RNA sequence: UGCGAAAGCAGUUGAAGACAAGUGCUUGUCGUUCGUUAUAAAUGGCCU
């Protein structure tokens, strides 16, 4: 599994053990583990064979706001 | 980049801010009209205040505060509010979205959204080949 | 000047004053000399610059 | 160029006068005489380029 | 508009307050009364800018402990000009002391962007010629030094 | 025995070849001077360079993942 | 009060704002009467960036109570100041000093603030529209400020000479607030 | 070369006192001093060995005649040097402080050495007008 | 920090208490004390 900034691996014949900027969603809808986020912003990945894996990433002028050092 | 208040009934300038460096793009304003929020090329968010209950009585508005958090220009601002949500959405030249608090602008936190979230692949790769 | 000092070596012995008649050259030595210890300074930085970006 | 009374003190009696430039004078009221001249706008200059009128 | 002539010849009390009108001052002084410290070192290396002019500007960054911050947000593109007037400027016996400072921070400022850039390197080879012949100029008059304290 | 704090007996060399003058001084002996002199001199400024000294992303890259 | 860190009065004599370690809470009380009464930690006035950052944003080096009362501002080591509504305890930034704040002093009418610090600059922030005025390339850095007069026709100010590291040298001024030059030093 | 190259390795692997003579030999040559710090001093403690034993050597005799010691510390420090800087032992500090006091002398010599060397080149010119 | 010339020559940078955060333990702090001669970073730059 990845999203925008992460990808994930999990082993489906394995249990896991058990041990403010949204919407509070009080309101309805309608009416063996392997975690890396190294790579980001990730466009698209994919495994070319069974041992590659391709992670495809992304590589103006702005209005001068000074940085004060001293 | 002067932001300034004026009397819709007689048409005359109560109150002038010359608060941004440059053009100011968008403007909105909250549910009760307690804040004013103020965006534009020079990158900075302000916020302007008339909650005081002095202010409200000798309807008089305030330069609370600024924030910069954006890379380039703020074309466009929005504001919502709700029981669950209160949000202050902007975004510009930074082809990114970033969101903020309306109550708690000054001081509560802020998201910063990634440029391209790959809802719809843009890509593809053949195993073979 | 080399040669000056050289061959009238004896003369400018046997004058009276020499740092008021020569105080041109005293002053215009002297402003070099000075800058000696600060040139070698820069050499050694510009060497040990040059030197890494050239090996590498 | 006015005369100038403050209503409360009325010892206090000053001159006020103006011209085609960014500043005024004040003469509060013989051997010298006290002169202040008002020439700072806090802000706005732009909108004020003579005291004249 | 008639009074402007008078000058009070027959009037009890002359007042004035008009402050003498002071020499317009140059861009790299506006820069410097401004803090504008990167803009006062690009103004001091223009084409046709004084020698002597050029030299104050980087006596007073340094003087005000501005060299580093002068020189932060720098590449190859806007190095280039100071570095040419350090080519120049380690010759004269006045300005070759400041030179060192300089050329003695961008080195250790910007010495990962030395390797990438040749045109740069060239900068420093050249700057290297003329440092060690300046090192012969003044290992030279030490010696016509020493003799001249033999004659005496 | 010079040929053969230093800066101090150099120091009084130089006030020696002073009060020796310059018809006194001998060619050969000279020679010999001459060769010792400039081999401090390059001694002296090889430890000045010593002492300063002293005082002194790619398109594509192909790694392996850590799992 | 007990341990009390931080004081101050108002111009008019008649309030007295202060701060303790009962971290740290401010208070503020009328003197000669018992109109006034308040209390809140200096927590809730701080924000939580600053909660983020280095000690010197959250060190209190000046504090100024209005006449009313109903402002205060709190000057920072980091250089921000910030001026409080004592009725919904609203915080509002003002920040141009780069350096601490050592001065700060409200108008009689409270529609100003004197500011002053190590810049050697004093600052008379307009906060009707936030706009200030300056009087730069004073003796000193500010050590104090005061507004003196009915009027407000004179300033008070304490100049300190930093230069001097082997004793502190103190210089009283009063300014002309009419055009700003010394009317006695 | 080669054998002197790894015979200085297992020298310095066995912390032995013969890594002076090593570094002495006149085999070594200027190019083969960078191979050799560039491609075999990969630990910290072999670096910091070869330092010390040079730093001592040359603060005993900074005016010893032969250039190959100084000539080692010379790319020693030029294309080693953060990696010395990481070296946070006091004892190389004071051996430092040491390499710098006898170094700094030899520096205040040199305008007294270049008012000589311009004496004499007088009195050599001068001798031969003479014997023309 | 002491001495001295400016160069340098010797020598230090410790302990307790309290607080915060993370997870009794770890780290960082001190408008707290005892003893010894003993990076910064709130977009924040100077009038007429």
């Amino acid at each position: 599994f990845w999203g925008a900034t992460w990808i994930s691996r999990i082993d489906f014949d394995v249990d896991f053990p058990i041990n403010g900027l949204t919407i509070t969603d009080e309101s309805n809808f309608m009416n063996h583990f392997f975690f890396t986020d190294k790579y980001k912003p990730l466009l698209f990945v994919d495994l070319i064979s069974s041992n590659e894996l391709a992670i495809i990433e992304r590589n103006q002028k702005a209005f001068i706001q000074p940085k004060l050092v001293f | 980049g002067s932001i300034k208040f004026w009397d819709f009934q007689f048409a005359t300038l109560n109150q002038s801010f010359k608060a941004h460096d440059a053009d100011v793009l968008c403007l909105t304003t909250d549910t009760d009209n307690n804040y004013v929020f103020s965006a534009g090329v020079d990158r900075k968010i302000f916020q302007f205040s008339q909650n005081t209950n002095k202010s409200q009585k000798n309807n008089r508005w305030v330069n609370s505060s600024n924030r910069l958090l954006h890379g380039n220009d703020i074309r466009a601002i929005c504001a919502y509010q709700s029981k669950g949500a209160d949000f202050l959405v902007s975004g510009g030249v930074e082809k990114t979205l970033v969101i903020n608090s309306l109550t708690s602008f000054s001081n509560g936190n802020y998201r910063k959204m990634p440029t391209v979230e790959p809802y719809s692949k843009n890509v593809l790769v053949n195993k073979e080949q | 000047v080399k040669w000056c000092l050289i061959i009238h070596g004896g003369y400018l012995v046997s004058i009276p004053n020499l740092m008021s008649t020569l105080s041109s050259l005293h002053s215009t030595l002297k402003r070099r000399s000075d800058l000696l210890p600060r040139l070698l300074a820069l050499d050694a930085r510009l060497d040990c610059t040059i030197n890494k970006f050239k090996t590498l | 160029c006015t005369f100038y009374t403050s209503l409360s003190n009325q010892n206090q009696q000053n001159i006020f006068t103006a011209g085609r430039r960014r500043y005024m004078h004040s003469w509060d009221l013989s051997q010298t005489a006290k002169i202040e001249k008002f020439s700072r706008l806090y802000g706005h200059e732009s909108t004020q380029r003579s005291f004249e009128n | 508009m008639r009074g402007s002539e008078y000058q009070g010849d027959q009037e009890h009390i002359i007042h004035n307050d008009k402050v003498r009108s002071q020499r317009r001052m140059r861009a790299f002084e506006r820069n410097i009364n401004q803090f504008k410290w990167s803009e006062a070192l690009d103004n001091a290396f223009v084409p046709g800018m004084a020698k002597e002019l050029t030299l104050t500007v980087l006596q007073e960054l340094r003087k005000r402990g501005k060299v580093r911050v002068a020189l932060y947000g720098r590449d190859e593109s806007t190095l280039e000009p100071l570095l040419n007037w350090c080519l120049k400027g380690i010759e004269d016996v006045r300005s070759a002391s400041i030179v060192a400072d300089w050329v003695a921070v961008v080195l250790e400022l910007y010495g990962n962007t030395l390797e990438s850039s040749p045109v740069l390197q060239e900068l420093m080879i050249d700057l290297k010629t003329k440092v060690r012949h300046e090192i012969h100029k003044s290992k030279e008059a030490q010696r016509i030094e020493g003799m001249l304290q033999l004659l005496t | 025995f010079i040929t053969s704090q230093s800066t101090q007996l150099f120091q009084l060399l130089s006030l020696v070849l002073d009060s020796i003058g310059l018809f006194s001084l001998e060619g050969a002996l000279l020679e010999n001077l001459t060769l010792y002199i400039d081999k401090q001199v390059e001694i002296a400024e090889r430890n000045t360079e010593l002492w300063n000294l002293i005082d002194t992303l790619p398109t594509y890259t192909m790694e392996y993942l850590d799992i | 009060w007990h341990n009390v860190i931080l004081s101050n009065i108002s111009s008019n004599g008649k309030l007295l704002a202060h701060m303790c370690k009962d971290h740290k809470s401010i208070s503020v009380v009328s003197l000669f009467d018992d109109s006034v009464n308040l209390s809140f930690p200096l927590g809730s006035i701080l924000s939580s960036q600053t909660q983020s950052l280095s000690y010197n944003t959250r060190y209190v080096s000046s504090m100024a109570i209005d006449n009313m009362g109903q402002q205060l501002a709190v000057g920072f080591a980091s250089g921000v100041i910030s001026i409080v509504s004592l009725a919904d305890l609203q915080i509002r930034l003002l920040k141009w000093h780069i350096d601490s704040v050592l001065s700060l002093s409200f108008s009689h009418d409270g529609s100003y603030l004197l500011s002053g610090g190590w810049e050697k600059v004093m600052s008379l922030w307009q906060l009707e529209t936030n706009s200030q005025q300056f009087l730069p390339r004073l003796n000193g850095i500010i050590i104090d400020c005061q507004v003196l007069g009915p009027q407000g026709n004179y300033y008070s100010l304490i100049l300190q000479m930093t230069e001097n590291n082997s004793n502190s040298d103190y210089q009283f001024l009063l300014l002309n607030a009419s055009d700003l030059t010394s009317k006695l030093s | 070369q080669v054998e002197i190259a790894n015979i200085l390795s297992s020298h310095l692997e066995a912390n032995s006192t013969e890594i002076l003579d090593d570094l002495m030999s006149g085999s070594w040559t200027e190019p083969e001093i960078k191979k050799f710090i560039l491609t075999k001093i990969n630990t910290v403690d072999h670096l910091s060995k070869i330092f010390l034993t040079i730093s001592k050597s040359i603060t005993q005799n900074p005016w010893n005649e032969e250039n190959l010691l100084p000539l080692w510390l010379k790319w020693l420090l030029t294309l080693k040097s953060g990696e010395l800087n990481s070296i946070k032992d006091k004892h190389t500090k004071k051996n430092c402080k040491h390499l710098k006091s006898a170094l700094r002398s030899s520096e205040e010599i040199l305008p007294v050495l270049l008012g000589i060397q311009g004496r004499l080149e007088m009195l050599r010119r001068q001798a031969k007008l003479r014997e023309d």
